Protein backbone atom coordinates (compact mmCIF):
# COMPACT_ATOMS: atom_id res chain seq x y z
CA UNK A 1 0.00 0.00 0.00
CA UNK A 2 3.12 2.49 0.56
CA UNK A 3 4.05 1.40 -3.05
CA UNK A 4 0.80 2.54 -4.39
CA UNK A 5 0.34 5.63 -2.50
CA UNK A 6 3.81 6.49 -3.48
CA UNK A 7 2.95 5.64 -6.99
CA UNK A 8 -0.38 8.22 -7.27
CA UNK A 9 1.77 10.96 -5.49
CA UNK A 10 4.26 10.44 -7.96
CA UNK A 11 1.75 9.90 -11.08
CA UNK A 12 -0.55 13.07 -9.51
CA UNK A 13 2.89 15.44 -9.71
CA UNK A 14 3.10 14.38 -13.30
CA UNK A 15 -0.25 14.66 -14.21
CA UNK A 16 -0.37 18.24 -12.65
CA UNK A 17 3.50 19.24 -14.21
CA UNK A 18 1.60 17.95 -17.81
CA UNK A 19 -1.23 19.95 -17.23
CA UNK A 20 1.03 22.97 -16.79
CA UNK A 21 3.66 22.25 -19.81
CA UNK A 22 -0.17 21.51 -21.67
CA UNK A 23 -1.33 25.02 -20.60
CA UNK A 24 2.04 26.92 -21.51
CA UNK A 25 2.40 25.44 -24.62
CA UNK A 26 -1.53 26.23 -25.93
CA UNK A 27 -0.57 29.90 -24.30
CA UNK A 28 2.47 29.84 -26.91
CA UNK A 29 0.84 28.58 -29.80
CA UNK A 30 -2.18 30.26 -29.13
CA UNK A 31 -0.13 33.80 -29.54
CA UNK A 32 2.02 32.20 -32.10
CA UNK A 33 -0.97 32.44 -34.38
CA UNK A 34 -2.24 35.29 -33.45
CA UNK A 35 1.19 36.61 -34.14
CA UNK A 36 1.44 35.28 -37.28
CA UNK A 37 -1.73 36.44 -38.65
CA UNK A 38 -0.85 40.07 -37.38
CA UNK A 39 2.45 40.02 -39.32
CA UNK A 40 0.96 38.37 -42.71
CA UNK A 41 -0.99 41.50 -42.54
CA UNK A 42 1.77 43.50 -41.99
CA UNK A 43 3.86 41.93 -44.88
CA UNK A 44 1.32 42.02 -47.42
CA UNK A 45 0.57 45.80 -46.88
CA UNK A 46 4.16 46.37 -46.70
CA UNK A 47 5.02 44.55 -49.97
CA UNK A 48 2.14 46.37 -51.75
CA UNK B 1 -8.60 20.20 -15.55
CA UNK B 2 -8.78 21.28 -18.84
CA UNK B 3 -12.10 22.20 -19.94
CA UNK B 4 -12.12 25.22 -22.38
CA UNK B 5 -10.67 25.38 -25.50
CA UNK B 6 -9.05 28.73 -26.10
CA UNK B 7 -11.23 31.67 -25.26
CA UNK B 8 -13.11 30.88 -28.02
CA UNK B 9 -15.50 28.31 -26.16
CA UNK B 10 -16.87 30.68 -24.09
CA UNK B 11 -17.67 33.57 -26.65
CA UNK B 12 -18.72 31.42 -29.71
CA UNK B 13 -21.06 29.64 -27.02
CA UNK B 14 -22.80 32.96 -26.13
CA UNK B 15 -22.69 34.04 -29.40
CA UNK B 16 -24.59 30.86 -30.27
CA UNK B 17 -27.40 31.61 -27.17
CA UNK B 18 -28.05 35.14 -28.58
CA UNK B 19 -28.13 34.22 -32.15
CA UNK B 20 -31.79 35.18 -32.86
CA UNK B 21 -32.11 33.32 -36.37
CA UNK B 22 -33.88 29.77 -37.15
CA UNK B 23 -31.86 28.28 -39.73
CA UNK B 24 -27.91 25.78 -39.62
CA UNK B 25 -25.38 28.47 -38.08
CA UNK B 26 -22.54 26.25 -39.09
CA UNK B 27 -19.97 26.36 -36.64
CA UNK B 28 -17.44 27.51 -39.33
CA UNK B 29 -19.19 31.01 -39.10
CA UNK B 30 -18.85 31.06 -34.92
CA UNK B 31 -15.72 30.25 -35.24
CA UNK B 32 -14.46 32.89 -37.99
CA UNK B 33 -16.75 35.51 -36.27
CA UNK B 34 -15.28 35.03 -32.67
CA UNK B 35 -11.94 34.27 -33.61
CA UNK B 36 -10.92 37.75 -34.69
CA UNK B 37 -8.50 39.18 -32.53
CA UNK B 38 -7.14 42.04 -34.45
CA UNK B 39 -9.85 44.17 -36.48
CA UNK B 40 -13.23 45.14 -35.08
CA UNK B 41 -15.54 44.02 -38.42
CA UNK B 42 -18.27 41.67 -36.84
CA UNK B 43 -18.25 44.37 -33.32
CA UNK B 44 -20.48 47.53 -34.99
CA UNK B 45 -23.13 49.85 -33.97
CA UNK B 46 -27.05 47.66 -34.47
CA UNK B 47 -30.00 49.76 -33.83
CA UNK B 48 -32.04 46.91 -35.04
CA UNK B 49 -31.50 43.64 -32.61
CA UNK B 50 -35.11 41.81 -33.10
CA UNK B 51 -36.28 40.10 -35.76
CA UNK B 52 -39.04 42.40 -38.14
CA UNK C 1 -12.17 61.43 -41.93
CA UNK C 2 -9.69 64.23 -41.94
CA UNK C 3 -8.34 63.98 -45.20
CA UNK C 4 -9.75 65.70 -48.24
CA UNK C 5 -11.52 68.29 -46.35
CA UNK C 6 -10.19 72.35 -46.66
CA UNK C 7 -7.75 71.89 -43.50
CA UNK C 8 -6.01 68.53 -44.60
CA UNK C 9 -6.03 68.06 -48.47
CA UNK C 10 -4.23 65.71 -50.63
CA UNK C 11 -1.14 66.83 -52.31
CA UNK C 12 2.30 65.87 -51.89
CA UNK C 13 3.61 69.26 -50.92
CA UNK C 14 1.66 69.83 -47.81
CA UNK C 15 3.34 69.97 -44.11
CA UNK C 16 0.50 67.98 -42.23
CA UNK C 17 0.82 64.88 -43.98
CA UNK C 18 4.77 64.52 -43.97
CA UNK C 19 4.57 65.22 -40.08
CA UNK C 20 1.76 62.50 -40.02
CA UNK C 21 4.30 60.10 -42.29
CA UNK C 22 7.29 60.92 -40.12
CA UNK C 23 5.30 59.59 -36.76
CA UNK C 24 4.20 56.69 -38.84
CA UNK C 25 7.36 56.07 -39.88
CA UNK C 26 8.41 56.26 -35.87
CA UNK C 27 6.66 53.56 -34.16
CA UNK C 28 6.44 51.19 -37.28
CA UNK C 29 8.61 48.19 -37.27
CA UNK C 30 7.07 45.95 -39.32
CA UNK C 31 8.24 42.72 -37.18
CA UNK C 32 5.72 42.87 -34.26
CA UNK C 33 3.32 46.02 -34.90
CA UNK C 34 -0.76 46.52 -34.71
CA UNK C 35 -1.79 46.19 -38.14
CA UNK C 36 -3.20 49.57 -38.17
CA UNK C 37 0.09 51.22 -38.09
CA UNK C 38 0.78 49.51 -41.44
CA UNK C 39 -2.75 50.77 -42.60
CA UNK C 40 -2.06 54.16 -42.23
CA UNK C 41 0.83 53.88 -43.95
CA UNK C 42 -0.15 52.70 -46.88
CA UNK C 43 -3.33 55.18 -46.76
CA UNK C 44 -1.28 58.20 -46.02
CA UNK C 45 1.32 56.97 -48.99
CA UNK C 46 -1.92 56.76 -51.09
CA UNK C 47 -3.03 60.19 -49.90
CA UNK C 48 0.42 61.96 -50.24
CA UNK C 49 0.21 61.01 -54.15
CA UNK C 50 -3.02 62.26 -54.84
CA UNK C 51 -2.83 65.45 -56.37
Amino acid sequence: QEEVIALFEKCRNKYKEGQKKYMEIDEALNRLHNSLKARDQNYKNAEK
Amino acid sequence: KSIVITSNTVAKSELQKSIKFSGSIPEIYLDVVTKETISDKYKDWHFISKNC
Amino acid sequence: TMYGSKFIPFGPKCQVTEYFKDCILDISNETTNDVEISILKGILNLFSKIR
